[PDB]
Order: structure tokens, then sequence, then C-alpha cells
């Protein structure tokens, strides 16, 4: 139906500023309030404030807790919904959301996706993929920062089946997940099984071949 | 703020039993307090807006009940597709605000381990590093046990737990078991099990290797 696909740097140093992308596509600011909402590492959804439609102004009206650093906005022309947050420290770490406040279903109907953004005085770091050969199969996506890095196998086709784990972070101070999809015993002849192993906090991309 | 509250917190019914979960709130809410279900690892989803009022999409075994303080959502019935940790909010005033949140896991039949020892990945010993992953596969309870033997031997401080959220197919959980000995040690042995006792599964079970090659 309708997309909501955030967007954003994914580690930030401290002292420095956040900023995300709400890119929007199937409906319009002109007729719905869009609201942000941040999610710190295993805990509870905290409101940060929202934006109004066109009638009353893309007028804006943060939670008493940011305010004061948030900045909210609305570029029509390119369908996004930026957020800005000046200050970022270890505090200000979650999965930043952004939810359509929409009719009645109101508050929040249509939530993004997720894009963590991690505040730390460190920096990047390209994951390895290992190709796990085995019945199951799998990979070690090994040694990366900044979270989270997405993994999925043949671009689709391959469901039910997967069990791609959590991440661990290693005395390198690095993180270190392994996905794996157990198959049918017999069904590897001289076949295919890429390893679409995402990464965007680096900008690196790589695809084995288990 | 009007702190909001849910009750209880880390659950645990079962299929085809009624989980009903509550929150109060500090002040008042009136029918301005909605719903959601946020399915393992994804986003916040709307189950119930404004006090009693269903979402298209949403089931019917779920439901809101009444309004003032006092609030509670039901499930009819259960399935190992609400494997979720569900909130409650209200909207009256402002800022909003959530409950602490509460998590449902689903309590199913013990189902006995499977695992899967992968011998290294030749390249990544190519790091002077090298690990040997270890593999259960979708079982119940969560306690699960794995001994990482050497030359049956050992030297510890190397094994590494990570599993995942419950199915919601089957409610089984699963984890991994990273060996990670680095290089010049896989060699220097050759045969490196992956015992793994569990609740379910009497009498100790393993998949292991004695290396088989250089």
């Amino acid at each position: 139906q309708v997309q909501l696909q955030e967007s954003g740097p994914g580690l930030v140093r401290p002292s420095q500023t956040l900023s995300l992308t709400c890119t929007v596509s199937g409906f319009t600011f002109t007729d719905f309030y869009m609201n942000w909402v941040r999610q710190p590492p295993g805990r509870g959804l905290e409101w940060i404030g929202f934006i109004r439609d066109k009638a009353k102004g893309y007028t804006t009206e943060y939670n008493p807790s940011v305010k004061g650093r948030v900045t909210m906005l609305v570029d029509t022309s390119k369908n996004q919904f930026s957020l800005r947050l000046s200050s970022v420290t270890a505090a200000d770490t979650a999965v930043y959301y952004c939810a359509r406040e929409g009719h009645t279903a109101a508050p929040f109907d249509y939530w993004g996706q997720g894009s963590l953004v991690t505040v730390s005085s460190a920096s990047t770091k390209g994951p390895s993929v290992f190709p796990l050969a085995p019945a199951a199969l799998g990979c070690l996506v090994k040694d990366y920062f900044p979270e989270p890095v997405t993994v999925s196998w043949n671009s689709g086709a391959l469901t039910s089946g997967v069990h791609t784990f959590p991440a661990v972070l290693q005395s390198s101070g690095l993180y270190s997940l392994s996905s794996v999809v157990t198959v049918p015993s017999s069904s590897l002849g001289t076949q295919t099984y890429i390893c679409n192993v995402n990464h965007k906090p680096s900008n690196t991309k790589v695809d084995k071949k288990v | 703020d009007i702190q909001m509250t849910q009750s209880p917190s880390s659950l645990s019914a079962s299929v085809g039993d009624r989980v009903t979960i509550t929150c109060k709130a500090s002040q008042n809410i009136d029918k301005y307090l909605n719903w959601y279900q946020q399915k393992p690892g994804k986003a916040p989803k709307l189950l119930i807006y404004n006090t009693n009022n269903l979402q298209t999409g949403v089931p019917s075994r779920f439901s809101g009940s009444g309004s003032g303080t006092d609030f509670t959502f039901t499930i009819s019935s259960l399935q190992p597709e609400d494997i979720a940790t569900y909130y409650c909010l209200q909207h009256i005033s402002r800022p909003r605000t959530f409950g602490q949140g509460t998590k449902v896991e689903i309590k199913r039949t013990v189902a006995a381990p499977s695992v899967f020892i992968f011998p290294p990945s030749d390249e990544q010993l190519k790091s002077g590093t090298a690990s040997v992953v270890c593999l259960l596969n979708n079982f119940y309870p969560r306690e699960a046990k794995v001994q990482w033997k050497v030359d049956n031997a050992l030297q510890s401080g190397n094994s590494q737990e990570s599993v995942t959220e419950q199915d919601s197919k089957d409610s089984t959980y699963s984890l991994s078991s990273t060996l990670t000995l680095s290089k010049a040690d896989y060699e220097k042995h050759k045969v490196y099990a992956c015992e793994v006792t569990h609740q379910g599964l009497s009498s100790p079970v393993t998949k292991s290797f004695n290396r088989g090659e250089c």
C-alpha cells in the first residue's frame, strides 16, 4: 500500500548531530501528522514529538524531554520528513521510528522499518562473511561495527528454514552474528545459495556463496 | 507526562489459553488508549485504537475493554504467532506515553535439540584467526548448555551464546555457539567436538569431528 522507509548515519560521534530522513510514498503530509518514535536497546518507545499538516501550518510540538534539541520539518517536494538532534550522547541511542499519525487510527498507524543510530566515539568496520559449509547451511558475518547488519539468502526465495541470529560483541569490541538456514537433505546439487549480507553503517556489500 | 504502566511485564501463557494484559494509568485517559503488538525485531504495529476499537487486518481474538484508568487487553486464545511484546499507550495529553511493555513467551512441549557442528572456513583460517561454530536448532525450553571439547580436552574462554527469539510457527528457540579458537591452534589439535545436554533429551549428545585433514 504505503511506504515509510527511514535513513541516516548509523553511528554518530558524541557532540556531533543526529540526522535522519523518513522518505514517504503513498500519502501526503497535507492530510497527516508525521511524528517520530525512538526506542533504546531493549527498552520502550518514547515519543519525541510530531509535526502538523498543511492546515495547521507545518508546526511542530516536541515531547518535553528532547525539546530544545530536536527539530523536525518537511520538504513536501521530496516527500521526506527529516529529524535533527543536536548533542547526541550515548543516551539518545535506539531505533528511531517515523510513525504517521493517521485518521482516528491515530496515533501511529503506519510505522517505518527501523534505523539504528549508535552514539559512540568509535568508528565503522566492514564485516567479513565466511562461507560456512554443512542438513544445514550458514554464513559467518564476522567482525564489524556499528550495527545492525542485515542478511537474506537468494535475495528472496529462501525463507522458512532460516535462523539469522542476533549479535555478540567480541572482545575485539566487534560484533559478530552468523545466519544459518537448514535445507532439505537431498537438494544441494551443483546448485546456488547466495549469501546476501548487507551492512549500511559501513557502505559494504557481500554476497558469499555458501 | 501521565505515566502509563502495564502488567504483567514478561508473562508465559499457552496456546489456546487467554492472555489478559492490563494497564492502569497515573491520571485519567478516557477512550484515548490504543494498543500495539511489536513482533520480535520489528517495529510497533497498531492492534487497537481508542480503548476498544479494532484495526483492519488485526484478528478478532484480540480486543479492548472499558476506559477510565484501569485498562485491559485480552486474547480469546493465543497462537504461536503471538510471541510479541505488547504495548499500551494514551494520547489525551502530551507528551504521549507507553507502558513499560509486556513480553509474552509461548509455552509448548519439549522439542529435544538438533546439532550441526560446522568445521572452520578454509579461508577464515587465513587470518591467523579461526572460529569453529556450533549450532543446535529448534528446541525447548531455552535451557541448553553446550560443552566444547578440543582433543577430548578444552581451554574454555572461547565459547559464546546467542540464541534466537521464539519461532512463531514452532515456538522453539535456537542458539549457535561459536568456538573461536583462532588460527595456529585449529591445527595444533584435531577433534574439537561440541557435546550438548538439554532438559528434554536425556543422556547428552554431540556432533563432533577429528577434523579430517592436514
